[PDB]
């Protein structure tokens, strides 16, 4: 087993600085007798397959934006993006074929960092023909935010609720480098009908104080 | 060049799931196709490769007893049955034709991955339910709006809007775990407010698990 | 020294 190392585990910088990914393996991926280097660069975005920028250490294939480079030989390889891109967040993997089994290395992470953006925030009643179900959803709805922390508060007729909503966060944006987030108060319908004011109360770091988006049943 | 895989799967403990992925756009017979499994926060993990015009295979220590790669040429399909299923073996299994290095070219091409969840659990397709526009969803002449994609096992759901036509201002979530054992995602899309009247809205939502395809029109 | 057999579809050349 040739183990792939890779340094940092994940990385953040401002758009258009230099981003640099290290690479160590276990052993030599070097063969004297031709001089390669049996090493390659993955790309990956969420989604997506890995998607191969570099092999033999530095022979960048066909397509790949000229900021990607690879350099390094023997067991210690870098990986350079000259000047980040906001499409360029993904994680990145080292990889070698030089002995069975192939392995690849434990991902670098790479990360924008961007100015204040506080969310857009909206709210969804439930839909009709979910209440034909017994149960009522309600969505609060964070738009286009960074950075990424932010706190989400359900108030039913004004009461802060606890127990009855999940959240999720999306992964950075591929072009303006934000986060959006969906949170989901889930009632039976018995409780939704009970109640008059549904509201969502939204903490982050553009807002001075906390947003709060309603609705009446 | 070109892989396409079977859609996603779930399969008791001890059972055996079988993958699929058909190739185009190349010479089937002349390479090899590498099976690599991505499991939940792990590194890719290489399983075996399989020569499609020879049929001689090699196989990780890891997956030897368990792992059998197959080819058909004449459809241009690769296989990889996986035996006596374990938790440990929910992941996406990608087929690959890794670094491809020849004197003529160099490719190097994935399938889009088949996630396998090993569970119990039934098969469950979901209800989709229109997040309508409202004056609660605008903001500086837009308006937020999509579908809520509840109640399904296993992962996952894909969600289309316009049958791909419509991609600005899509955001898909991550899927979320309900204490039911059951998932649900939203999907939200932001459009201009002003053509409401005019334009439709449809979202197309996939999960190959349970055979649903579902477009639901989301109106004011 | 490197497995030829490692990936099939490398040509060391």
């Amino acid at each position: 087993d040739i183990v792939m190392t890779q340094s940092p585990d994940s990385l953040a910088v401002s758009l258009g600085e230099r981003a640099t990914i290290n690479c160590k393996s276990s052993q030599s991926v070097l063969y004297s007798s031709n001089n390669k280097n049996y090493l390659a660069w993955y790309q990956q975005k969420p989604g997506q397959p890995p998607n191969l920028l570099i092999y033999w250490a530095s022979t960048r294939q066909s397509g790949v934006p000229d900021r990607f480079s690879g350099s390094g030989s023997g067991t210690d390889f870098t990986l350079t993006i000259s000047s980040l891109q906001a499409e360029d967040v993904a994680v990145y993997y080292c990889h070698q074929y030089y002995s069975s089994p192939l392995t690849f290395g434990g991902g670098t992470k790479v990360e924008i960092k961007r100015t204040v953006a506080a969310p857009s925030v909206f709210i969804f009643p439930p839909s009709d023909e979910q209440l034909k179900s017994g149960t009522a959803s309600v969505v609060c709805l964070l738009n286009n935010f960074y950075p990424r922390e932010a706190k989400v508060q359900w108030k039913v007729d004004n009461a802060l609720q606890s127990g009855n909503s999940q959240e999720s966060v999306t992964e950075q944006d591929s072009k303006d480098s934000t986060y959006s987030l969906s949170s989901t108060l889930t009632l039976s319908k018995a409780d939704y009908e009970k109640h008059k004011v549904y509201a969502c109360e939204v903490t982050h770091q553009g807002l001075s104080s906390p947003v709060t988006k309603s609705f009446n049943r | 060049v070109q892989l396409v895989q079977s859609g996603a799967e779930v399969k008791k403990p001890g059972a055996s799931v079988k993958v699929s992925c058909k190739a185009s756009g190349y010479t089937f017979t002349s390479y090899a196709i590498h099976w690599v499994r991505q499991a939940p926060g792990q590194r890719l993990e290489w399983m075996g490769w399989i020569k499609a015009g020879n049929g001689n295979t090699r196989y990780s220590q890891k997956f030897q007893d368990r792992v059998t790669i197959t080819r058909d040429t004449s459809t241009t399909t690769a296989y990889m049955e996986l035996s006596s299923l374990r938790s440990e073996d929910t992941a996406v299994y990608y087929c690959a034709l890794l670094t491809v290095l020849t004197p003529d070219d160099a490719f190097d091409i994935w399938g889009q991955g088949t996630m396998v969840t090993v569970s119990s659990a039934s098969t469950k397709g979901p209800s989709v339910f229109p997040l309508a526009p409202s004056s609660k969803s605008t903001s500086g002449g837009t308006a937020a709006l999509g579908c809520l994609v509840k109640d399904y096992f296993p992962e996952p759901v894909t969600v289309s809007w316009n049958s791909g036509a419509l991609t600005s201002g899509v955001h898909t979530f991550p899927a979320v775990l309900q204490s039911s054992g059951l998932y649900s995602l939203s999907s939200v899309v932001t459009v201009p407010s002003s053509s409401l009247g005019t334009q439709t809205y449809i979202c197309n939502v996939n999960h190959k698990p349970s055979n649903t395809k579902v477009d639901k029109k989301v109106e004011p | 020294n490197p497995d030829p057999n490692a990936n099939p579809n490398v040509d060391p050349n």
